[PDB]
RNA sequence: GCUUGAGUCUCGUAGAGGGGGGUAGAAUUCCAGGUGUAGCGGUGAAAUGCGUAGAGAUCUGGAGGAAUACCGGUGGCGAAGGCGGCCCCCUGGACGAAGACUGACGCUCAGGUGCGAAAGCGUGGGGAGCAAACAGGAUUAGAUACCCUGGUAGUCCACGCCGUAAACGAUGUCGACUUGGAGGUUGUGCCCUUGAGGCGUGGCUUCCGGAGCUAACGCGUUAAGUCGACCGCCUGGGGAGUA
């Protein structure tokens, strides 16, 4: 989120934003509501993460 | 008789009311033959976020054993009294001491 | 439920047998025993035992002959839903003659062979072979 | 869900001694006791359907028990319904 | 954990932003992850902890 | 009574339930077999083994795993017995009459390695036909001469020999096998409990079989 | 009569179980203001729309409704429907450790009664966002659509209706019996607690797999296996869940 970076450099270094928000809870909340269908999405998202 | 934490937090400006407030609540609860097992006047603490405008506000902890009734007529007074910017009364599960 | 306990016995055999299980036990009853008796006397079970007193404990030793079990099939016939009562001329003979039919009579739990000789009939508890 | 104090009370008011907890009457009695208490819970609220299910449960139980008693000791039955104050 | 007042222990179960950290990271037990969050929630309300890093 | 210096038992979870009656294990999350039950099974193992070996022993020491294979190309191999120490070409018992010609090729080749045609053709064809030989060589050694039908079969690890046992089971070939805790028995007429893949339990019972077929009727 | 089935009693545990009252921060929309100035918005591309009565952007204060990020998980509760911020109040169920009391008091249940998503209906209320209808802009041969700009009912609360969903595990309930393996969750007994544990012992659950069962797929101790008690239901497709 915040980086108050300091002395001798110019590079972005903001690899933090791909550690929480951005397209995390953002591509998410963007569009179709969902409702009971996430349940189905996150149910297939465990059947996968078994092996 | 049940237990509660309770931890109302008062407004800076009305700081020197905090002693009278505590005197008062203790009186009320003791009068119902309910005891009082901890008390901690944490004073002016700094706020995480700035609740209600104004950062930093005066905290007070309690820990009481009193009949679901006087604990009832507490949040009311806690509402009425716009000097108390938040309150909270909690679980129970037997008394407590020190921590914090 | 526990409502028919004899079918429960019949099945504890049937099952354990197909599980190649040496023994098998169950709450006892007067009735239960008199049957195991017949099972033994006709050589289907190895030997029974009632190790109890207040909470009786009928216990049976299953036999296995070749590789098989000795009980190729054990079905209930009568049952609390529908009770079967054959006269005597009507007594059913299992596997032609081989295997038996456990029948209760005005004189005790016998086999169809026995009951036929006795000259009587009654409730035909179950079939065994 | 009824006070250990109060539940005990009734055990000592309908059984041989306290400990005679399972005595018919005693069940029928501390059910009654709750059933009645509860009638005020559901006086407010009323939309507390779920809890209501336990209450119905309570009734149908005590009913079965009451029935069984009458079947056994018809005396202890009448005495009980009079003294518990029901069956009209 | 065993309590919210312990903001001490707590501050190491929340990201910079203040978001409650998944149990697959804390490596914490179940029952406790709940006691944890519950106490964190509890601590945000009494302004002993931020909801957001925006303050 | 024991002899097995160290084959005790072997194999941990993967136990096959049916291998209960030959297990008393529990050490450190792996079961030790019934040390004293493996034994009365050498009674019957080597007994009906030697029993058919006098009446004339034609065995087939079937065993594989690049870490135990060659240790079957020995008195197992040498004496009154034949062996397979590589990938068991499925249907080699069951298609013996197809594979029979896979023999004619082997011979008609080595019988012409240092014999017949050889140093002629190309200096290509050479080890560019002993790539043929070295191949058919392993997997199809113990076949070579068969002479007297496969008659019992000694097999190393019952389930790892899925096929060959099954084949036999089909053909009436009594299958003597040692079956770990994990392996499925009953495919085995003469079942030999205990470890199956430690360099010992092999050579031990393995060499000890050679040492009873090898001699039975002088 | 009996104590094992079934209840009752004692202490405790976990829980988005139900009902009621408070309350919190993040956001959106709106109102006011500061600064700032020519665009913003939107699509596949556009246009309708919005902005010099100063929009968007940015900061500040305020009002309002609705839902509760992270925790969060083949995680948890409930009879099904279904139930996720925090707190108090009322309350249902489940499970476990002991022992004590009742003494077959039980299982199932046509008729009956209760509950029962979302939509929809009745009266008042409430209304930020979403959005049937409807308007406008597009696309298109056509476009009563999919896309865009708007937007009414409704979605929110109270009281009362309606009683249906692929209301699904498309698997009625209860009880007994029958090889295994790896988890998750939740009690509890024992061990130098001396390891963050170690060995057991219940409840609940996920994946996998044996016999067996099956048309096959697959099910598989949470059976679709082996049995019993009771109940609902099927008898070619269409016609019709219609008259
Ligand atoms: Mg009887
Ligand atoms: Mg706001
Ligand atoms: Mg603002
Ligand atoms: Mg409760
Ligand atoms: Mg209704
Ligand atoms: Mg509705
Ligand atoms: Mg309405
Ligand atoms: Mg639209
Ligand atoms: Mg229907
Ligand atoms: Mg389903
Ligand atoms: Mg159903
Ligand atoms: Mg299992
Ligand atoms: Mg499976
Ligand atoms: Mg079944
Ligand atoms: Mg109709």
């Amino acid at each position: 989120i915040k980086v108050r970076e300091n002395e001798p450099f110019d590079v972005a270094l903001r690899r933090f934003k791909r550690s929480c928000e951005k397209a995390g809870v953002l591509a998410e909340v963007r569009r179709r509501e969902f409702y009971e269908k996430p349940t189905t999405e996150r149910k297939r998202a465990k059947a996968s993460a078994v092996k | 008789m049940r237990h509660y934490e309770i931890v109302f937090m008062v407004h800076p400006d009305q700081s020197e009311q905090v002693p009278g407030m505590i005197e008062r609540y203790t009186a009320a609860i003791t009068g119902a033959e309910g005891k009082i097992h901890r008390l901690e006047d944490w004073g002016r603490r700094q706020l995480a976020y700035p609740i209600n405008k104004l950062h930093k506000a005066h905290y007070v902890l309690m820990n009481v054993e009193a009949p679901q009734e006087v604990i009832d007529e507490l949040e009311t007074t806690f509402r009425f009294n716009d000097a108390v910017i938040r309150s909270m009364v909690m679980r129970t599960k037997h008394a407590v001491t020190e921590a914090s | 439920s526990m409502q028919d306990p004899i079918a429960d016995m019949l099945t504890r055999i049937r099952n354990g047998q197909a599980a190649n299980k040496a023994a098998v036990t169950m709450p006892s009853s007067k009735l239960k025993v008199a049957i195991a008796n017949v099972l033994k006397e006709e050589g289907f079970i190895e030997d029974f035992k009632v190790e109890g007193d207040t909470k009786p404990e009928l216990e049976l030793t299953l036999k296995y002959f070749q590789g098989k079990a000795v009980v190729e099939s054990i079905q209930r016939v009568s049952r609390p839903g529908l009770r079967i009562y054959k006269r005597k001329d009507e007594l059913p003979k299992v596997m032609a003659g081989l295997g038996i039919a456990v029948v209760s009579t005005s004189k005790g739990v016998m086999t169809d062979r026995a009951a036929r000789q006795a000259g009587l009939g009654g409730e035909i508890i179950c079939y065994v072979a | 869900s009824l006070s250990t104090e109060a539940t005990a009370k009734i055990v000592s008011e309908f059984g041989r001694d306290a400990n005679d907890t399972g005595s018919t009457e005693v069940q029928v009695a501390l059910l009654t006791a709750q059933i009645n208490h509860l009638q005020g819970h559901f006086a407010e609220h009323k939309k507390d359907h779920h809890s209501r299910r336990g209450l119905l449960r309570m009734v149908s139980q005590r009913r079965k028990l009451l029935d069984y008693l009458k079947r056994k000791d018809v005396a202890r039955y009448t005495q009980l319904i009079e003294r518990l104050g029901l069956r009209r | 954990e065993i309590d919210y007042k312990d903001i001490a222990t707590l501050k190491n179960y929340i990201t910079e932003s203040g978001k409650i950290v998944p149990s697959r990271i804390t490596g914490t037990r179940a029952k406790y992850q709940r006691q944890l969050a519950r106490a964190i929630k509890r601590a945000r309300y009494l302004s002993l902890l931020p909801y957001t890093d925006r303050h | 009574m024991l002899k097995a210096g160290v084959h005790f038992g072997h194999q941990t979870r993967y136990w096959n339930p049916k291998m209960k009656p030959f297990i008393f294990g529990a050490r450190n999350k792996v079961h030790i077999i019934n040390l004293e039950k493996t034994v009365p099974m050498f009674n019957e193992a080597l007994a009906e083994l030697n029993k058919i070996a006098s009446r004339k022993g034609k065995i087939l020491f079937v065993g594989t795993k690049r870490a135990a294979s060659e240790a079957v190309k020995d008195a197992a191999l040498s004496c009154d017995q034949f062996f397979v120490n590589h990938r068991w070409l499925g249907g080699m018992l069951t298609n013996w009459k197809t594979v029979r010609q896979s023999i004619k090729r082997l011979k008609d080749l080595e019988t012409q390695s240092q014999d017949g045609t050889f140093d002629k053709l190309t200096k290509k064809e050479a080890l560019m036909r002993t790539r043929e030989l070295e191949k058919l060589e392993n997997s199809l050694g113990g076949i070579k001469d068969m002479g007297g039908l496969p008659d019992a079969l000694f097999v190393i690890d019952a389930d790892h020999e899925h096929i060959a046992i099954k084949e036999a089971n089909n053909l009436g070939i009594p299958v003597f096998a040692i079956v770990d805790t994990n392996s499925d028995p009953d495919g085995v007429d003469f079942v030999i409990p205990g470890n199956d893949d430690a360099i010992r339990a092999v050579t031990l019972y393995l060499g000890a079989v050679a040492a009873t077929v090898r001699e039975g009727r002088s």
